[PDB]
C-alpha cells in the first residue's frame, strides 16, 4: 500500500491519512536518505530497559528487553499546517515506507523483533519534520568477563550501537541530552545493577576499505552479590575444616579411626572443588575462590601429615606434645588467614 | 449474493482505510477483552516463567462495519478477511517469547454484528516471566502476572477495559502437576508512563498455591533419616573408635551432599530460605553427634593420665554422658519439629490473607 | 479432447467465480467433513514434559458442488499441491496441540484429489507434539491413554460439523513398534463437542492405549535393589565382635540404597502423589535400616555382661538374634515379594479392563 | 545471435505458454526420474533418539519435451537458482526424516542445468534429520542399518516413477572419516513400493552399513571394570582375622562396579532387552561379590571351633585352605570366563557381518 | 543536478534492460570475484560436536561492465540495501558449514558500493557454525587447524571463479581474544577445487591455527592427580600392623582416582584413539594401585613366620620394604614427569613447524 503514490488513488475521502499521508509520501522516495548530498543526519538514541537478566557465565553473555528510540529530522515530511495537533500517530505498518537508520548492535549474538498481535512498533511525525519510531526488541548481548576476584567481583557490560552501510559523512549517531538509558524498577537475583551508567560514546570505528562509521556506546556496572556463596561454597568449606580438626582429640592409637578422618576429609574438599569449576568458564588465570580452596585442602592435607608425624614417633622406640600444640595453632593458624583474606579483598 | 457483499463492506469500491483507527479525530474506541486458558504448565523456577496457551478475544465498535441489508446479525466472516480490518495491537509487556500455530490453518476468528461490535479470537503460546519471591520456599504461594498493553496509541486513541462478566475463563478439568491454581483472580488497571506519554495497560494476577507432597517424601523424610542413622551411634561401644567415628563421619557428608542437592533446581538467591533452615538444623545435629564422641573419647582417656579411683569417675563421666544423650537428641529434635511447623503455617496463614 | 491448461482455468479460476472465502452450501445444511489420519511414527514420549510426538498424515473428505466437472472423463483428477491456495478448507486444529509444522523438504507435502461429483480429498504432511496428561501411581506397569483432538476454530456446529470415516479411521504404519511402550490395536473413536462463550463446535478425538514395558526396569532398578538388600544380610554371619566391619557394612548398604531412590526420580514429574515403584524403594530401605538397628540391639545386649551365671545368659541371647535373623529376613522379604507382585497383577488386570 | 533475455522469455515464459503445474507428458507415460546422492556430510548418530544427521546433494533428472531449444548451439545452459519457481519439479520427500532444512547462506543453494534434447537437471543442497531403528542386541560390536528413503507424496506411478541412476547413485565425499563409526563401501540399493487407500506410490531406499569403533569402549569401560575385578582379588592375601579390612575392600569394590554399570546405561536408550555389555557387568558383578562370600564363609568356619584343640586345629585348617584355592581359582575361572566370551561374540560377529 | 531518484531507476532498470539473470560479461571470460573477511567474534569452540561459531564481514568484489555511469562527478555512491535484490550477485556459499542465519536486528544488515568503472563491492553480516574435524591426539597440548571453505554451487569455473585479496585477505577485529584458545596471526590461503559429476567449481580456503590455553588443564587435572599420588605415600609411614588403617586409605585413593578419570570423558567425544590425558591417568593409577600391592606383599611376608630366627628374618624384610618404598616411590615419579613433559614438549615444538 502506498507505493508509486497508492497508484491511481481514485477514492476520494475527506481530510485523512488516505489523503494527508498519500500527499505527504506521493515524491518520498525511502531509498534516498533525507538532506542527500548534504549535511550528515544526526540521529538521537534512547534506550528503555524492559527487563534486565540472564547473564550466564558459561558462554559469557546476558540477553535484555529493551526499547529503542531513534529521532530524525527529515525536510521532506513536514506537515502542511492541515492539522492543528503536532503529532500524527499513524498506523505501525507504515514503517515500510519511510527512511529508517541501518543500526546494528556489533556485539549481539541474536536479535528477535517481536509480533504478539501486531508488530510493536511506534511511528511519530512533528510538525517541523522530526520523526520519532519506537521499536521492541530483544537482543542477546555479549560481555567480556574477568573472573579474577571472582566470588566477589564487578563486572562492566557494553552495548555498542553502530550503521552498517552508511558512513560518518551520511549518518551520525548521538545520545540524547536528557536521560538516555530510562531504566525500569527492575531487580536481579545474583547481580545489582546502580543508576550510574557509563554514556561513553564515540566507538567511531574505521574499517579498512570501507571507511569510518558511527558508533555510540552504554557501559553497565553490575556488583555481584556475595550472599549466595556463603552459604554455597564458604560455610560449607569451613565445616569440613572444622572436622578435621575433631582427630586431635581422637585417641592416637586409634590408627583405624584418625585415618579415615583424615582422608575423607581432604578427598571432600577436593569434590567440592570440581562442582564449583562447572558452572564456570574454562579459564587459565587462578580466581579469588582458588586460595580459600587452597587454603582449606593445605589445612586438610596438614591434618593427616600431622597424624603420619605421630605414628612415626610412637613406633619410633612423648608424642602428646604433638597433639596438644596442634589443637591449639591448628585453629590459631586459620584465623589469621581468615583476617588477611577477608581484610584484602575487603 | 455473498462474494459482492465482501467487496462491498470493505474493498476497492467501499473505500474502507484500514490505517485509520475507527472514531478518528473523536474518542477513544472501546476495547473488551476476554482470556480464556487453554493449557497452564512448564512453571520452571530457574527461569523464573511459565507457559500459557489462551484464546485472546478483542470487542471494539466499529461504525464503518455496519450492515443492515443481510438480515441475519454477527455473520461469522472467514479468518483470511482479517487482513483487511483495522485491528488493536496488543502485546505482553512481561512476555518473553510468542508464537502462532497455524497448524492446519490460522487459528483466527471473525465476527462483525449489524450495530458494528467486531469479535477477534487468535490463539497464542506465551513464555511470560514471573518475578518469584522464594523465601518460605516449600510452603509458598506465587502471584503470576499478565499484562496487557498498547504499544503505539496513546490514551486519546485506545482505552483496554476489562470484560464486566467472565473476564479470565478456565479449561475444565486442568491440574497443574506442581501447583494448584486458586479460582479468585484479581484484576486491576495499571497504566504505564513513558517519555513518549501514557498508553493502556490492564493486568490479571493468577494465585498459585505449591502442593507439599512431592517435597515431603523426597527431601524431608530423607533428611529425618541421616539423623535418626547418627542416634545408632549412642548405643554402638565406646570403645569401638574405628565403628562410631565412620558411622558419625558418613552421615555427616552424606547430609552436606543432601543440602546441595536441594538446591540444584531453585536459582542462586542471596536470601535465606525454608529449606536452608531445615538443612543447616539437621546439619547441626548429625555434627553434634561427632562432636558427642569426641568428647567421649578425650574424658575416657584422662584415666591413665588413688590411681583406680581415678579411674571409676571418668569411666562414669563418660557413660553418663552417652545415656542422657540418648534421650535428649531426640527431644530436642522434637521441641525443633513442632516450632518449626507451627511458625510457618502461621506464616502461611498471613501469606493468603495478602493474596 | 480439452486442454489441460485451459480447463483448469474453467474451475478455480476468476472466469469461473468460486469465491474460496464462502464455504460451501452457504446459508444451508453444514458441511459434512470425514477425516482420516495415518500414523506414519510414534514415539519420543516424555514423562518429564508430559508430551508425546507423532508424525502423521491428515486427510479430510467433503463435498463441494461447484468443483464438478464434466469436460474430462477421469472418474478423479490428482492436481497440482499448489492450487490449494485457491478452495475452502475447514480450519481445522488440534487442542492438546503443543508443537506442529509443515515439511518443507523439496516440495510441500500435500495431495489433492478431485471426483466428478465433486468431492475433494486434501492430504497434509504434520508433526505434532501433543500434550498427554498422565497418572503415574503405577510408575512401571502401567497403561497410559494418549489423546487426539481435531476441532474449529472459526466455524460453528452450524457451518462445520467433522465425522469420523466409517472405514479404517486410523491406519499405522507396517512395523511401527515404540522402544519402551506397546501400542494397542483397539483405538476408541468418540465425540467430544465443546461449548465456549463464543459458541458450540465440533470436535472428534482418538484415544491411544499404551502399555509400559517391564523388561527394561525389571533389569536396572529391582535387581539393583534386590542385590543391596542380599548384600546387607551377610553381617549376620560376620563375627558378632567385628564392630567396625558390621557398622561399616551396614551404613554403606543404607546408604547406597539411598542414591538408587534418587536416580529413580531424574526422569519422573515432581508428582505429590505415592508412586509404585516408592512402595519398593522403602521397603527395601526398611529392610537395610533394620540390619543396622539389629545389631545396635545385639551390641547393647552383649556389652550389658561387664558393665552389670550373668555373663553366659546375656552372650547366649546375643547369638540367639542372629540365629534367627539368618532365617527371619529372607523369608519376611519372600512375603512382601509374594503380596507386592500378586496385588498388582489384579490392579494391572483391572486397569486392562479400564484400558 | 538471440539475446539472452530474449531467449529466456520466448522459452517457458508467458507467451510460451509453459504450466509447470501441469506434469509433462499430460495422459499418457509416467515420468521418469533419475536420482543420485553426494553425501556431504555424515554424522550426528544418536543412540538416545534413535536418529542420525546427513548433508547431501539431491540431483533429479527428468526429460520435459516442452522444454527444447535449437536456437543456442551449446549442448547445455546454466540457467540462474531464481528462476526454478516456474519449473515443474517432481515431489520427492523422505519417509523417516524427523526434520529438514534449505540452506540460505548467501544465496539459494539450488543448481538447474537444462540440455537441448529436454533433460533436466536439478540439484538441491539438504540437511537431513533421519530416522533410523537399532537393534542394540549386542550393544558392543555390533552394525547397524541406516535408511533413506525417496517417494512421491502426491503424485502416483502412473504418473511418476523414481529410479536408482545406472552409475554413481550414492557418491561419498573425499575423507569423512566418523568417530564412533566405520562406514563400509558397498551400499544396497532397494525398491519398495509403498500402498495406501489414497494409492501406489513409488519409492526408492539406500542402506548404509555402520560399524562400530571397538578402541573408545575397551579403554573407557572393559579395562575400568576388570581393574576392579583384579582389585577384589587382593582380599585373599590380607589377614584372615583383619574383619574391617577384608569386608572393606570387598564392599567397596561391589558398590563400585554398580556404580560403573549405572554410568554406561545413560548414553543408551531405555530397552527392554538385555545387550552384550550387560552380559559383561552381570558376570563381572558375580566375581566380585563372590569374593564377598568367600569371606564370609571363611570367618564363620574359623570361630566355630568355640560354638577339644583337635577340632580348633582342624578348622583352621580348613578356613586357610580356602584362601589356598581362591587365589587360584579366581583368576583362573575368569581367564575361562574371558575366552569363551569374546570367541563366542567374534563367530556370531563373522555371521553377522555376512547378513550386513 | 539530475535527480537521484531517476539515477535509481535509468541505471539497472526495465528502462536500462538490465537483466539480473544473466550473468556479466555472457559467452565470454570467467567472471573474477575478490573475496575479504573480517571476524568480528570468535568463539564457542566444541570438541563435543567438533564445530566453532564465526562471526564474519564477507565483501566480495567484482567488474559489472553493463554498471558503468559518467553523469556524476562523484565515485563509489552508496546505494541501499533493499534494492539488492535486482542485482546480480554470486552464488557463494560454505561448503563446512553447518549452521548459518543472515541479521536482521533493524534492517538488513548489507553494504552495496558501485564505482564509475562497473566495480562492485557487496559486503554481509553472517554468523557461521562450521565444522571442523579434529585429531584429538595429545590432547591437553594440542594446536588445531580450522577451516573455511568457500565455493560456488550453481556456475563452473568457466563462469564464476574465485580468488583471494592481495592485501588483507583475512583481517580479524582488534582485543579479540578467545577463551581457552589463542589464534596465531599466520593465515593460510589455499586453492582446494572441488570436482564433481555435474563439473569442476571454483574453491578458495582459509585455514586459522588454534593453541589451546593450558591453564585450566594444569590446575583442574594435573594438580589434583599429584594429590592422589602423594596421599597414598602416607600409607608408607602408617604402622605395619595397622590393615584397617592402610587399606582403607589405599582404597580410598584407588577409586577416588578412577573417578577423577572419569571426570575428563565427559566433555571429549567418544574416539577410539590413546590421548595425552590418558597417558597421565593410567600411569598414575598404576602407582596407587601399586602402593595396595605393597602392602599386600608387606602384609602376608610378615605372617609367613608362622624357631625364633625365623620370625626376626620375616619381620625385617616386611619394615625393609617400607623403608626401600619411602624413598622408591617418589623417585620414579619424578623420572616418570621428566620423561612425560620433555617427550611431549619436543612433539609440541614439531606441531608448530607442522603449523
Ligand atoms: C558458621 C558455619 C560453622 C562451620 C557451623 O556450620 C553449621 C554446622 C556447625 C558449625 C559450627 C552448618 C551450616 C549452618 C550453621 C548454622 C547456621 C544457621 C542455622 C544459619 O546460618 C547463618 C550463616 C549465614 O551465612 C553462612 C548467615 O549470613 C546470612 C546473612 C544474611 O541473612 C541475614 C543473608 O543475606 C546471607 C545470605 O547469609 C546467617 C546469619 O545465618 C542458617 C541460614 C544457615 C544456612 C547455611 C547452609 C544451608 O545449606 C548450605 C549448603 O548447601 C550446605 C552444603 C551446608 C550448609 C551449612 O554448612 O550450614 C549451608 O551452608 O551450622
Ligand atoms: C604442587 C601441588 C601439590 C600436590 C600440593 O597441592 C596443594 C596442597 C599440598 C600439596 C603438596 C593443593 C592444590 C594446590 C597446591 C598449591 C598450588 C598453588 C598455590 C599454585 O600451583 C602452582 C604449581 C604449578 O606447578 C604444578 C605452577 O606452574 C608451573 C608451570 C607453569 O607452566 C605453564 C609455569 O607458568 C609456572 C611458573 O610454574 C604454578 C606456579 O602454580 C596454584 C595455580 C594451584 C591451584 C590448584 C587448585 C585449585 O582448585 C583445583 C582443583 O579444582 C582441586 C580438585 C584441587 C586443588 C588443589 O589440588 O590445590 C586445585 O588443583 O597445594
Ligand atoms: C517415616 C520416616 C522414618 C525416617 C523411616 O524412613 C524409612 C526407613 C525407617 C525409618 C523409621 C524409609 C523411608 C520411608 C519409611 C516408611 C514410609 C512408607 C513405607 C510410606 O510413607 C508413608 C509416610 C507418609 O508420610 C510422609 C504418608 O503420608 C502420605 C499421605 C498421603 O497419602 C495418604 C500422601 O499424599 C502424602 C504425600 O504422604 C504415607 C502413608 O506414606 C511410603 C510412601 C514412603 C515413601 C518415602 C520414600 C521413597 O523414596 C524417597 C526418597 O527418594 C528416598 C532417597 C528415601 C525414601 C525414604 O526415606 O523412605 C523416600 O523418602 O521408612
Ligand atoms: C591392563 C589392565 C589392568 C586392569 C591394569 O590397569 C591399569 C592399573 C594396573 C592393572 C594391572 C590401569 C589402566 C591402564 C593399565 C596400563 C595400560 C596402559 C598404560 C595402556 O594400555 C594399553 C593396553 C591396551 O589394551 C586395551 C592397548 O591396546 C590399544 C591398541 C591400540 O594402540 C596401539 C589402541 O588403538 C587401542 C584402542 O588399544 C594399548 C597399548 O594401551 C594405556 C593406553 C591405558 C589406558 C586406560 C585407561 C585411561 O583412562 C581409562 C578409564 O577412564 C579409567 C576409569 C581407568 C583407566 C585404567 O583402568 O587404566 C582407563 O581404562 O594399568
Ligand atoms: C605439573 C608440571 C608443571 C610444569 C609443566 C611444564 C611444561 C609446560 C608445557 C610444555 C609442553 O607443551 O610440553
Ligand atoms: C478537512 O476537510 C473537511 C472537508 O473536506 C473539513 O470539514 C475539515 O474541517 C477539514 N479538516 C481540517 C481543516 O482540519
Amino acid at each position: 500500500p502506498s507505493q508509486l503514490s497508492s497508484e491511481d488513488l481514485a477514492r476520494v475521502p475527506a481530510n485523512s491519512t488516505s489523503n494527508i499521508l498519500n500527499k505527504l509520501l506521493i515524491t518520498y522516495d525511502p531509498r534516498i536518505r533525507p538532506n542527500f548530498k548534504g549535511i550528515p543526519v544526526e540521529d538521537r538514541v534512547n534506550i528503555f530497559i524492559n527487563s534486565f537478566g540472564s547473564i550466564q557465565e558459561t558462554t559469557m553473555d546476558y540477553r535484555v528487553n529493551i526499547f529503542l528510540r531513534q529521532r530524525w529530522n527529515d525536510p521532506r515530511l513536514r506537515l502542511p499546517q492541515d492539522f492543528k495537533s503536532d503529532s500524527l500517530t499513524v498506523d505501525p505498518k507504515m514503517f515500510k515506507c519511510l527512511w529508517k537508520p541501518d543500526l546494528f548492535f556489533a556485539n549481539e549474538k541474536s536479535a528477535n523483533f517481536h509480533d504478539v498481535t501486531q508488530e510493536n512498533i511506534l511511528l511519530f511525525i512533528f510538525r517541523n519534520g522530526d520523526v520519532l519510531i519506537s521499536m521492541r526488541l530483544s537482543v542477546t548481548l555479549s560481555c567480556p568477563l574477568d573472573l579474577t576476584l571472582f566470588p566477589m567481583d564487578t563486572q562492566r557490560c557494553k552495548m555498542q550501537l553502530e550503521s552498517f552501510g552508511y558512513t560518518t559523512d551520511d549518518l551520525q549517531f548521538m545520545w540524547q541530552s536528557g536521560d538516555p538509558v530510562q531504566m525500569d524498577e527492575i531487580a536481579l537475583p545474583q547481580f545489582d545493577i546502580k543508576q550510574e551508567d557509563i554514556e561513553y560514546g564515540n566507538c567511531t570505528k574505521y574499517y579498512a576499505g570501507t571507511g569510518y562509521y558511527t558508533c555510540v556506546e552504554v557501559i553497565f556496572t553490575l556488583r555481584r552479590q556475595v550472599g549466595f556463596y556463603m552459604m554455597g561454597v564458604y560455610a560449607p568449606t569451613l565445616l569440613i575444616v572444622v572436622l578435621s580438626w575433631l582427630s586431635f582429640w581422637i585417641n592416637p592409637d586409634a590408627s583405624a579411626a584418625r585415618v579415615p578422618l583424615g582422608i575423607l576429609s581432604v578427598l571432600s574438599l577436593s569434590s567440592e572443588c570440581t562442582s564449583l569449576a562447572s558452572e564456570l568458564p574454562k579459564v587459565s588465570y587462578v580466581k579469588a575462590i582458588d586460595i580459600w580452596l587452597i587454603a582449606c585442602l593445605l589445612f586438610g592435607f596438614a591434618s593427616l601429615v600431622e597424624y603420619a608425624v605421630v605414628q612415626v614417633m610412637l613406633n619410633s622406640p612423648a608424642a602428646k606434645r604433638i597433639d596438644l600444640y596442634a589443637r591449639a595453632l591448628f585453629p590459631f593458624s586459620f584465623l589469621f588467614f581468615n583476617v588477611i583474606y577477608w581484610s584484602v579483598y575487603l | 449474493p455473498p462474494s459482492e457483499f465482501l467487496d462491498k463492506l470493505m474493498g476497492k469500491v467501499s473505500g474502507y482505510d484500514a490505517r485509520i483507527r475507527p472514531n478518528f479525530k473523536g474518542p477513544p474506541v472501546n476495547v473488551t477483552c476476554n482470556i480464556f486458558i487453554n493449557s497452564f504448565g512448564s512453571i520452571a523456577e530457574t527461569t523464573m516463567d511459565y507457559r500459557v496457551n489462551i484464546f485472546l478475544r478483542q470487542q471494539w465498535n466499529d461504525p464503518r462495519l455496519a450492515y443492515s441489508e443481510y438480515p441475519d446479525d454477527s455473520l461469522d466472516l472467514d479468518p483470511s478477511m482479517l487482513d483487511s480490518i483495522w485491528k488493536p495491537d496488543l502485546f505482553f509487556a512481561n512476555e518473553k517469547g510468542a508464537n502462532f500455530h497455524e497448524v492446519t490453518t490460522d487459528n483466527k476468528l471473525l465476527r462483525i454484528s449489524k450495530n458494528g461490535n467486531v469479535l477477534y479470537s487468535i490463539r497464542i503460546t506465551l513464555v511470560l516471566a514471573c518475578p518469584m519471591d522464594l523465601k518460605n520456599f516449600p510452603m509458598d504461594v506465587q502471584t503470576c502476572i499478565m499484562q496487557l498493553e498498547s504499544f503505539g496509541y496513546t490514551m486519546n486513541d485506545l482505552i483496554f477495559e476489562w470484560d464486566e462478566k467472565g473476564a479470565v475463563q478456565v479449561a475444565d478439568g486442568l491440574t497443574l502437576p506442581q501447583f494448584i491454581l486458586k479460582e479468585e483472580k484479581d484484576l486491576r488497571y495499571c497504566t504505564k508512563h513513558y517519555n513518549t506519554g501514557k498508553f493502556t495497560c490492564i493486568e490479571a494476577r493468577f494465585h498459585l498455591e505449591r502442593q507439599m507432597g512431592y517435597y515431603l517424601i523426597q527431601m524431608y523424610i530423607p533428611s529425618l533419616l541421616i539423623v535418626i542413622l547418627s542416634w545408632v551411634s549412642f548405643w554402638i561401644n565406646m570403645d569401638a573408635a574405628p565403628a562410631r567415628v565412620g558411622l558419625g563421619i558418613t552421615t555427616v557428608l552424606t547430609m552436606t551432599t543432601q543440602s546441595s542437592g536441594s538446591r540444584a533446581s531453585l536459582p542462586k538467591v542471596s536470601y535465606v530460605k525454608a529449606i536452608d533452615i531445615w538443612m543447616a538444623v539437621c546439619l547441626l545435629f548429625v555434627f553434634s553427634a561427632l562432636l558427642e564422641y569426641a568428647a567421649v573419647n578425650f574424658i575416657a582417656r584422662q584415666h591413665k593420665e588413688t590411681v583406680e579411683e581415678m579411674r571409676k569417675l571418668f569411666i562414669s563421666r563418660a557413660k553418663r554422658i552417652d545415656t542422657v544423650s540418648r534421650v535428649a537428641f531426640p527431644l530436642v529434635f522434637l521441641i525443633f519439629n513442632i516450632f518449626y511447623w507451627i511458625t510457618y503455617k502461621i506464616i502461611r496463614s498471613e501469606d493468603i490473607h495478602k493474596q
